[PDB]
């Protein structure tokens, strides 16, 4: 459909990070995500989505 | 085979003990111990030189 | 020590297999 | 003389493959 709800779980994939063992404490973690439609989506004609 | 750059390499381990050899005795016996269900193998790095 | 935690194949634990092995590059 | 300064470095030891330095194959 054109109106579509998602619900999707993105992983981690950056080399020092997607490892590490993180052994007991507190810790702060943050990420920005991008909502820009002509980079997370992906269109089959190639054409422009925005 | 330049002792001028050798202790940098060896202290980030881009030449120099392998990961079975440098960790201390007790992390790698215990590391060979319980592999078969929480491995420890990826983290540590294990130089290779030509 | 540490064999404790390993799985018995019989009476001798499955530890052992020196492969901390971790390299991987383009290379 | 030792041959070891030939083969690649696996960490601090060379890697030095086991005896499969022989070849044996036909139809059988």
């Amino acid at each position: 459909g054109r109106y579509v709800p998602f619900h999707i779980q993105v992983p981690q994939k950056f080399f020092a990070i997607k490892n590490l063992l993180l052994l007991p404490g507190s810790y702060t973690y943050e990420w920005n995500f991008r909502k820009d439609v002509n980079m997370i989506l992906q269109s089959s004609l190639g054409n422009d989505l925005r | 085979a330049t002792p001028s750059m050798m202790p940098q390499w060896a202290y980030m381990h881009i030449a120099g003990q392998d990961a079975s050899e440098y960790l201390s005795p007790g992390l790698v016996q215990f590391a060979r111990a319980t592999d078969t269900y929480f491995s420890l193998g990826n983290k540590f790095r294990n130089p290779t030189v030509a | 020590n540490f064999a404790s935690l390993a799985p018995r194949h019989g009476t001798r634990p499955f530890m052992g297999t020196w492969n901390e092995i971790g390299t991987s590059q383009l290379n």
